[PDB]
């Protein structure tokens, strides 16, 4: 069931570490370049994971990081397509961040929307869309990673949607408060992602704590338009942040709006200091 | 999750 022997993998170079595990560049079957994500034991049920992996395997799209194989025994290994430029969040915060302007950032958003539009077409739900879980490759290619993992995490505080490991600031209120995760809560998160892109990786709701964010957002608060960001793009964010989930745009719409942005919407764009 |  896409399950492979652990010894068919060679984990060669460390690529990163996060709240729930590490990731390595390596070789599969001594011939194939891959990445291997490795999960801290106790993070999720091997059986529940193996079941979900069968779904993850079916998601085949140029803008989704492809699943190749798994090792379901703890520590769980997830074997995927390898992307050479790291997480989008780190990309935005690092040295290249200074060279990115609105046209690059909008194109990256359009690519992400394209992968998510496939997820949407397939009637699936990501649950944790944000720059930390997007990967960058050569030629500023961006792909969505880690589809289907969020639901499986068993961390104590995390299952209560609280604590340092649960991304409250990136999560739609109905999902954060009530666990109502849908493609429309993914759309909200995409709105937050647009803010990450236009602020070069700044945390959302700067200076606000998690509870304050939830309270304020429920009362109608929305993040403002970033400096040098056209109001039309902030309007798109605000559509993603509509209180009624059904009234948020589709990813199909987001993709097309972003792909056409500089001819249909902002043909008069002039580069600024940052965007 | 793997990359912070």
């Amino acid at each position: 069931a896409w399950e492979i022997p652990r010894e068919s993998l060679r984990l060669e170079v460390k690529l990163g570490q996060g709240c729930f595990g590490e990731v390595w560049m390596g070789t599969w079957n001594g011939t194939t370049r891959v990445a291997i994500k490795t999960l801290k034991p106790g993070t999720m049920s091997p059986e529940a994971f193996l079941q979900e992996a069968q779904v993850m395997k079916k998601l085949r799209h140029e803008k989704l990081v492809q699943l190749y194989a798994v090792v379901s025994e703890e520590p769980i290994y997830i074997v995927t397509e390898y992307m050479s430029k790291g997480s989008l969040l780190d990309f935005l915060k690092g040295e290249m961040g200074k060279y990115l302007r609105l046209p690059q950032l909008v194109d990256m958003a359009a690519q992400i929307a394209s992968g998510m539009a496939y997820v949407e077409r397939m009637n699936y739900v990501h649950r944790d869309l944000r720059a930390a879980n997007i990967l960058v490759g050569e030629n500023l290619v961006c792909k969505v990673a880690d589809f289907g993992l969020a639901r499986l995490i068993e961390d104590n505080e995390y299952t209560a949607r609280q604590g340092a490991k649960f991304p409250i600031k990136w999560t739609a209120p109905e999902a954060a408060l009530y666990g109502r995760f849908t493609i429309k809560s993914d759309v909200w998160s995409f709105g937050i992602l647009l803010t990450e892109l236009t602020t070069k990786g700044r945390v959302p709701y700067p200076g606000m704590v998690n509870r304050e964010v939830l309270d304020q957002v429920e009362r109608g608060y929305r993040m403002p338009c970033p400096p040098e960001c056209p109001e039309s793009l902030h309007d798109l964010m605000c559509q993603c942040w509509r209180k009624d989930p059904e009234e948020r745009p589709t990813f199909e719409y987001l993709q097309a709006f972003l792909e056409d942005y500089f001819t249909s919407t902002e043909p008069q764009y002039q580069p600024g200091e940052n965007l | 999750a793997f990359x912070a």
